[PDB]
């Protein structure tokens, strides 16, 4: 399973900050313009329309990848081994691997 | 063991983050659900919230949650701290930002708590599936049967390598730091905490102040002020603003990592 | 492909390449809200399971 | 021993400079040192050492 | 939201016989199959956000006493649009829809 890591967006109040491609799996950055953010303090950025938000997101392995995961394997050919029991005459069972 | 990881969470502060369903409407909530992880078996889920559990503003005590009433960082005793998907869930544990709970199948996840009269609740949609282990699709874990391997969330640290990324809070916005004084507007630094003001009196005025500073201007709604506190960490959440040069990460431990159990 | 199997492929359990094709598109934040909405194809691992 | 960096100071990771308590003395400095040592292979030792305060 | 003498939006009034007694809203729980979120309460009416269910129960506490009433109205969740979501999403598209106003 994947985990979409979403870092904190970069909100520039009266500016246009722009994307910079980062070496990350399925990395997406977008620069949505005209955002008037509201937060608990209320009025996050001054400029009514000339506000920019840079949102980025990238896929990682989920935390559970170390416990459940599918291993893809190429098989070609191998040893054939077997455990064998032998008795002969009065000798009892020996049961050794070959 | 338990003490040292709870000590370790003291660098992290709760935060107020946007939440879809607060009850009435969508608001900024102290208990905002960041992530629900529900890929374990037998209906055990891990909810990352915006509130610290088991911490007190001065120390650790596993009966206290801490959460922001604004910029106050107030700490209470866990009054209800209830998790429910379609019927109430059983709080298996709570550590740091995270709570581990056994939940029935559902189409919502709500976490909420009481601070005296006040009730803080946050619901996200996050459909939760009960995941039977084995070759019979049972709906609730049986009292007898067969012990089969299964994925469960630990309550004790296994030898951690699962980390949560943390950063210093950026420019926490607050307009209670603005007031009208005489005829101009006043920026009051609460205590030993910097404040960035951006005051568009018609000339663009701005700066960072460690003390009270009247900024001229006339109305309160020209003088947007931002609290800068860099003494705590917050989770690298998509619901929290960040600034341009705010890259520095923090790398705290995650409790309740997945493990294979029976 | 995006959602069948091998949508997230890693050479080892601790590798750093982590090829991942999930069709992840970032979406416009809702008015007022500082959040980072995104849309993604559901995991092909669980679809396989 | 693994080495970690704080500004231009370089120190053994398990033994940060302060020792009795490195969050009460200067909380910002401890945080910034933990951020500077993000990629260290022995970051866990630092996080215990910094958080240690009896 | 009424008091025997006046209005105050923390008080309910109900008849304990012929007494017409007024209390503080103690719980005022509304539940269809899980508890609902009381959006508002005004006059005889309460407005609540409810999960899909087959019953509607309204109840309240007067000290030790619990007064509860369950009717068998089936509540259907009604998605707006062309996707059958079960709980309102956090993001998406703003589409026209029918809602109960919360003041007037
Ligand atoms: C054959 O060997 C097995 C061990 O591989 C042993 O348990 C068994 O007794 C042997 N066979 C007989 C008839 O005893
Ligand atoms: C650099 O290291 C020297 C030697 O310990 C010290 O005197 C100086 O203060 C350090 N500079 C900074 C900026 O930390």
């Amino acid at each position: 399973k994947y985990k979409t890591k979403v870092p904190s967006p970069v909100v520039k109040c009266c500016g246009a900050t722009q994307c910079t491609s980062k070496p990350h799996p399925d990395y997406q950055c977008q620069v949505f313009s005209g955002v008037y953010p509201f937060m608990w303090g209320g009025a996050y950025c001054f400029c009514d329309t000339e506000n920019t938000q840079m949102s980025e997101a990238y896929v990682e392995r989920s935390e559970e990848c170390s416990i459940d995961h599918a291993k893809a394997y190429k098989v070609h050919t191998g040893t054939v081994q077997a455990m064998v029991n032998i008795t002969y005459g009065s000798v009892s069972w020996r049961s050794a691997d070959v | 063991d338990l003490d040292t990881h709870f000590t370790q969470y003291k660098l992290a502060r709760p935060y107020i983050a946007d939440c879809p369903n607060c009850g009435h409407s969508r608001c900024d909530s102290p208990i905002a659900i960041e992530e629900v992880r529900g890929d374990a078996h037998a209906g055990v889920i891990r909810i990352q919230t915006s509130a610290m559990f088991g911490l007190k503003t001065d120390g650790v005590d596993l009966a206290y949650m801490s959460f922001m009433n604004g910029k106050t960082q107030k700490s209470i005793k866990i009054d209800n701290l209830h998790v429910r998907t379609s019927a109430p869930c059983s709080l298996v544990s709570h550590h740091g930002y995270y709570i581990l709970a056994q939940c029935p199948p559902g189409d919502t996840v709500t976490v909420g708590f009481h601070d005296g009269p006040n009730r803080h609740t946050c619901t996200v949609a996050h459909k939760v599936e009960f995941r039977p282990v084995g070759r019979e699709k049972y709906r609730h874990p049986p009292e007898h049967g067969v012990e089969l391997p299964c994925n469960r969330y630990t309550h004790k640290r296994a030898d951690q390598g699962h980390y949560v990324e943390m950063h210093q809070p950026g420019l926490v916005a607050d307009h209670s730091l603005l007031s009208i004084h005489s005829a101009k507007v006043k920026i009051t630094v609460p205590s030993g905490a910097q404040v960035k003001y951006y005051c568009k009196c018609p000339d663009v005025r701005k700066g960072i102040t460690s003390s009270d500073h009247t900024t001229t201007c006339t109305d309160v709604k020209q003088c947007r002020a931002y609290l800068i506190d860099n003494k705590k960490w917050v989770y690298n959440s998509g619901r929290l603003p960040r600034g341009e040069g705010d890259t520095f990460k923090g790398k705290l431990h995650v409790p309740f990592v997945p493990v294979k159990a029976k | 492909k995006a959602g069948s199997f091998g949508d997230l492929q890693s050479r080892t359990s601790t590798s750093n390449d982590l090829y991942a094709n999930t069709n992840l598109k970032l979406q416009r934040p809702q008015a007022g809200i500082v959040h980072t909405p995104f849309t993604q194809v559901p995991s092909g691992f669980e679809r396989w399971k | 021993t693994v080495m970690c960096v704080l500004a231009n100071i370089t120190f053994p990771c398990d033994q940060p400079p302060c020792m009795p308590c490195c969050y009460e003395k200067n909380p910002h400095e401890t945080l910034t040192m933990l951020e500077q040592n993000y990629d260290s292979r022995a970051y866990d030792q630092l996080l215990d050492a910094a958080v240690k305060c009896n």
